[PDB]
């Protein structure tokens, strides 16, 4: 999702109606500026049958 | 006397990715007192080369945030690397 | 020409490029790329 002849998809907010953009303060802000790389995990899904 | 704040290092070229590899610089300078004593290591920082608001972003060497007490001068320094898992040499003078 | 009343045109930011110094009033080339091909504007 999607298939395979399309752009990925984009996540940037965080409440259950989408506000409030998700935020990095400042340490965390200049070790990301210094080339470091943060990484995604998944925990669970939840769907339907 | 000239003491040195900083280094804007690298600017930026037509043909350089190796800027956007490195983590890590190791410093050894001369102090004003008790000359050429070992400094530890820091993280990079990123600034515009030479203060331009219209110039590119380069690496940079904040070299008053090390583990030094006083200035620097004109005489024997080191600068070195650190590659994500080895060492490496760069600047000498 | 920084008239706050004036239509927005083109321009060529000369200071950020892959310079160090200046530019002086002698030889000069400046030249368009097109959506594919290469052409030329500007020469002194």
């Amino acid at each position: 999702y999607p298939k395979k002849g399309l752009s990925p998809l984009a996540l940037n907010t965080m409440d259950q109606f989408s506000s409030r953009l998700i935020p990095i303060n400042y340490d965390q802000l200049k070790k990301l500026d210094a080339g470091k790389q943060i990484k995604l995990e998944t925990t669970q899904v939840s769907g339907n049958f | 006397n000239t003491y040195i704040n900083g280094m804007y290092f690298a600017p930026t070229q037509t043909n350089k990715e190796a800027l956007d590899y490195i983590q890590k610089y190791r410093v050894e300078a001369t102090l004003q007192y008790s000359g050429f004593k070992d400094i530890g290591t820091k993280d990079k920082e990123m600034r515009n080369y030479l203060g331009d608001p219209n110039q590119p972003k380069t690496n940079y060497v904040n070299l008053r945030s090390y583990f030094t007490g006083g200035e620097n001068i004109m005489t024997y320094k080191k600068l070195r690397i650190y590659a994500i898992t080895p060492d490496d040499r760069e600047l000498l003078v």
